[PDB]
């Protein structure tokens, strides 16, 4: 039996249960949202609370873009500019006027607040 | 100078007004698919319009006071008959109301002309209803779902996934103190919600607002402690309106995200009543089919669970149960994908092979979120994935308080399964076809995953169908 | 220092829990008695074990839960399994409930644990409620009928002979002045009651406020030209609780006294408030049982009748739908004569031959009154006392209404052939082989009864029966 | 993996994504016609798409929103636009609303959109909205009037001829006394009703709740002398929600069978909730549309009294005031006919 | 009667409205805007915020800073009806977000025939 920690065991939605994602798992992700045609945006926060809805937009939703490596370079820009924050990637659906995918792409280094894979039981 | 109709004592068939196989349906006519089964000796075409004429404005013998009013504008009207293929007595008879006939706003009353005297007439050995046609003007009387799928997933701030959750077990017998308990432990390992069982309402084990009480600091450790936005559906069911929206009131005082209600069993004018409030309050609304498998499980008689699912839609919820299909209670894949679509959807064409009878146009009331639930576990995740897509919500009741490791691991377990499938759909993978291989990595990989892949490794639920098309 | 019983992870069989064929049932124990169609290869036992487990503390795995807690305490228990005579995968399957796991005077909590998921499971094919032990200690718990057939009477100061009721038709169409107008047309005649149909509610063509002040107005003119009092039963059937209480609101700010409500369509929540509303208002409430086929017409899969009845006893109704055997839809004698004892009666002793699984203790609750209505008229009269006795209404719609000569002349003649039974029973008349002598005499000497007499003088309803014992 | 519509900000023409002259109307869809005078320079298609544009979804430069939606869905749709025969500026301009615009049972939000903005855009000259096709999936989301002519007739036992009415003069200055004095003389003679003058409401002349216990008693007279129903409308208009519902409470308490609003000056959101409050106790409604030839009156600029009534319809209203044709305000026979029968009957046929 | 006004108003303590600006302006309307209304108004920009070619929040920056250009230069005695143009452009070139709007709407006016008139 092992015991599934309370402490520092932070989460942060969808993927946060698996490994890291590699980059060639962020840029099959990608893929997945220009195949379906959605608006890939970017968010970004000083932190994470979940209580709190809304993160800062990076620039705007990339209306037409149906080029992978444009959304790519925009996630590198992105992280440059704000290399301690909480990034994410989202998509969106114009049809349903929703959110339809997203996850993390980079967290701050100077968070301890969350556990790798084989340290979240005991 | 000769006189024209009058009023004539005495019976006469049905078919002389209420058989119209000429009849051209209106934009607004509700539409009624029945599965009928006469009884010897009677004409389909008599049986069809009995039904027509029963459920609408007429009754056994001729009565003088229709000359007051228009027959012809308000009569229901059987307009086709088919039969079925692979049956010698059953036969589908299309029935036709006006508009007119229906209270704006009101399930109930749709269903007490429709579906409320003419099951027991003697004339008719079985009788079941498969379909309606609500049409728009009809569906802009409904205030509808409360929120709605696009808006649950803005408040809940949850995208890109299934939903998670649980109920609580045993169903009854825990006290106030351990429901709490276990909530947090089952919320605390990854579950975005667990609930009430649909029969936990207010009993001598367990008082209501006790568990409220503790469900409450429950919900507030588990999302502190995991950063992730949780809830759980407190039960309004009662046994009277006034119990009822007390509850209701409470969960929203604690500020709680979301409530469940037992449509069927509490009825129709209490969830409309209670959908209501949740709207004007901002509360999630989860409701619970509990009796709807008395209603809908034969084939030859009853109503379709579509049937009761377009009503709940209209009467009000945010969630509803749509079955597994790998679970423990019954609901065929294409049965079930067809009121999946008619449940979410904004439009839904006719699509038979689904049991799909008349093309469907919600005129933009909200989606209702799927839930399936019950009997299912890790090794049916895959399976769940490729059925219900990402808008439903995934409940693992046994299937996380029956984890060797207890509530959090259970939980983690069921949450690894289901992000692991949902990264392996993105990337490309048919899950239909390697989903068993999706499951086997990720429990090489989880240790709280691959517990839960030993236990229940060997267990299926392979059954016989009755509710076939 | 070893072990006892501790915490399994997996799948084991429900009956090694559930299946408890030594249990002494308990006199607070709530009994039910499902007729169990099993799928192949599963044993009775599992299934009745499977049942038990599922409307009460148990799901389809072991959870660690059950430790914290004592099963013992609150488990349901399959506790016999008779095989079903006539029948090679038919059984009887009893059930005993402590009553500890239901919510005090809540029917929608005891439906939701007995009837709310086992319908649906796929290790059965079909499975049918035929009946339930409601103990007195539950039965305490209810505020039960408004009034109940002794106090009505007295409110209503009328004695000695079946009360005399009849809906308005055609059934939808008709404005609210003539909604009022029949009505006064019909109870000057000699009819007791007037009613709305199951589906008048608000519509279109009527508002229902009009229709209840036309109505107060008909009601008052018919009581004052005859001498007698009059009733009509306005309907509070809404789409909400809060529209359902501002029709009975109106009700009694007009002093009419009696209502109507359609408790399934409507539901056990919003009934039960209204009931509580009408007891506290001294308003008569008459209930419409509209749906009740959709669930209790199959043998094989639903719910009896008998267990509806027994639920809205419960919950609240001062009149209930009985059926009328003879009519246009369906009701076998025997099972009926079970059933209206089991609304009536204070004691009810076990009888299968008229579908009695149980002896049923009523500990004092009110009797419910039983209205015999649909596709009846004059001729039919002798055999309805014969059935009923005077405890009912019997309610001729269509045998009113259709008269040749109007609704008074029709009220008229149903009075008559009801006054001439009474007293040729009274008279010590064999009302089963005489009948037909009663009413030709009664014929002979009333015109208005002469009329209704050769109209309806060759229509019968007869038809094989589907709800056989 | 070439770009798709992006965003392109700055300043486009309204038609090229407002006028779509093939578009197919839907049966759910509202439909306006609006009689246009475009400034000199502007096409007929710009000042038609700009009408649809800014009475539903559009503004005057792009915004990067209607990304994140379906402008498809939901915009305005000039649709057609016809020459006005004998004008050389002016067209009929045909717009199309999607249902899902509106909101359910609310004439002031209907309003707000369609009459909102667009009439004092400095690129038109004039605007008046003529008519609008209210389709039935919308109108079944109004409560509409309270009684409506069938039952109001079977509520006053008063069949076979027309109803016969009057206003007591002078309009402002007697007391209620007074007021009921010459109400019962009224009534006693052979009218079925008296009524407040529309601006009779409440003044120190004459304090509304002395009018209606005085009107009571002249009705309750006149009623027992004649043998006939009669009734008064007394007037509801206030200047808040609350004094407004103050007096048709007190009516009701008095049992008199009819109030009085004025509903445009008063205003649609009053006028829905004292139609739904007089649906609810049995109130008959009458309505007087004082201030609508503000609206009405010319023929280049406006809101055509027809679109007024119909509004009213909606709203909720047992009477409304239709024009005499031959008295001393204005109403051609032709024009009030129809507006009549828009008034009146179920289903009116493009005439 | 030079400004429609055809009797003297006295609103003897009732207070003051606040007047709203609204409608098709953007930020070269700013010194315009101020010289009409002076600091008791609100001035709105919808399709002049949500219209910025960089989003909302350069957007309202752009008019922020374009309305405290214009407001520091009245307060120095600069003439906004006849420098109004040189006080936006000197804006411009500090603020690389008033800049983009400065480009997007430079052409932009709304000039036509008055149908209110006097
Ligand atoms: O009482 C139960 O069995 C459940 O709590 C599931 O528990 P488990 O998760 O432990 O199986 C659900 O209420 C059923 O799934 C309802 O059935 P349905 O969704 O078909 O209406
Ligand atoms: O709607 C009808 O058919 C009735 O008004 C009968 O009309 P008639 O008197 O003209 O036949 C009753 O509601 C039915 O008897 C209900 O059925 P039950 O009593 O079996 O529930
Ligand atoms: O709906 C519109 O057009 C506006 O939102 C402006 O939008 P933009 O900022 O995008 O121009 C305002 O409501 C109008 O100013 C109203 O007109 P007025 O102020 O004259 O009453
Ligand atoms: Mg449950
Ligand atoms: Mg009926
Ligand atoms: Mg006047």
């Amino acid at each position: 039996m092992m015991v599934w920690t309370p402490v520092n065991n932070k989460m942060f939605e969808t993927f946060s249960y698996l490994p890291p994602l590699t980059d060639e798992q962020i840029a099959a992700q990608v893929d997945y949202i220009v195949a379906n045609g959605w608006i890939p945006c970017l968010e970004f926060a000083e932190h994470s609370n979940p209580e709190e809805f809304y993160w800062t937009m990076w620039k705007l939703p990339m209306f037409g873009c149906r080029d992978p490596m444009q959304v790519l370079r925009e996630i590198v820009a992105c992280t440059k500019a704000f290399p301690d924050a909480y990034v994410r990637l989202v998509a969106f659906d114009n049809q349903k006027q929703v959110q339809i995918m997203g996850f993390l792409v980079q967290r701050p280094k100077t968070a301890r607040d969350f556990q790798p894979a084989n340290k979240r039981s005991v | 100078t000769k006189a024209g109709a009058g009023f004539k004592a005495g019976v006469k068939d049905y078919r002389l007004t209420y058989y119209t196989p000429d009849y051209v349906v209106r934009d607004t006519d509700i539409l009624a698919a029945f599965r009928m089964t006469p009884q010897p000796g009677v004409p389909p075409e008599e049986c069809g319009a009995a039904v027509a004429a029963e459920s609408s404005t007429g009754t056994w013998t001729t009565v003088w006071t229709d000359g007051l009013t228009s027959l012809d504008r308000y009569k229901g009207r059987c307009y086709d008959i088919e039969p079925v293929p692979g049956e010698d007595n059953q036969y589908i008879a299309y029935v036709a109301y006006p508009i007119d006939l229906f209270e704006e706003g009101s399930v109930t009353n749709m269903f007490t002309s429709i579906v409320g005297n003419v099951f027991g007439f003697k004339a008719l050995r079985a009788l079941r209803l498969e379909d309606l046609r609500i049409p728009p003007a009809y569906v802009k009387t409904f205030v509808g779902p409360p929120h709605g799928i696009q808006v649950e997933r803005d408040k809940l701030n949850k995208y890109g996934r299934g939903l998670l959750g649980c109920t609580i077990k045993p169903k009854l017998g825990l006290s106030a103190k351990n429901y709490g308990r276990a909530v947090y432990e089952c919320l605390r390992g990854g579950l975005d919600f667990t609930k009430d069982d649909e029969n936990v309402n207010s009993q001598p084990f367990m008082r209501w607002r006790d568990r409220f009480l503790f469900v409450a600091e429950a919900i507030y450790k588990a999302q502190a402690e995991t950063g992730e936005v949780k809830g759980h559906y407190l039960n309004a069911t009662a046994g009277t309106c006034e119990e009822m929206m007390k509850r209701a009131v409470c969960a929203k005082e604690l500020g709680v995200p979301i409530i469940m209600h037992d449509y069927l069993t509490g009825g129709f004018t209490a969830n409309t009543s209670l959908a209501i409030y949740c709207r004007d309050n901002g509360l999630l609304l989860h409701i619970h089919r509990a009796m709807h498998a008395v209603i809908d499980r034969q084939r030859n008689h009853g109503i379709h669970f579509r049937v009761l699912a377009k009503a709940l839609r209209m009467s009000g919820g945010d969630h509803l149960h749509s079955g597994t299909v790998v679970g423990k209670l019954e609901g065929e894949r294409e049965v079930t994908l067809g009121f999946v679509d008619l449940m979410r959807d904004d439009y839904v064409e006719k699509d038979r092979s689904r049991g799909i009878y008349f093309t469907q146009d919600w005129c933009s009331m909200p989606g209702v979120m799927p839930v399936a639930s019950g009997g299912i576990h890790v090794w049916h995740m895959p399976a769940l994935v490729e059925i219900f897509g990402d808008d439903a919500c995934l409940q693992f009741g046994g299937g996380t308080l029956g984890h060797p490791w207890g509530n959090a691991p259970g939980a983690a377990a069921n949450r690894v399964a289901l992000e692991a499938c949902t990264q392996a759909r993105n990337e490309g993978r048919d899950l239909a076809r390697e989903g068993g291989d999706v499951i086997r990595s990720a429990c090489k990989w989880s240790p709280e995953l691959a517990a839960a892949c030993e236990v229940w490794k060997e267990i299926k639920f392979e059954f016989d169908t009755i509710d076939k098309l």
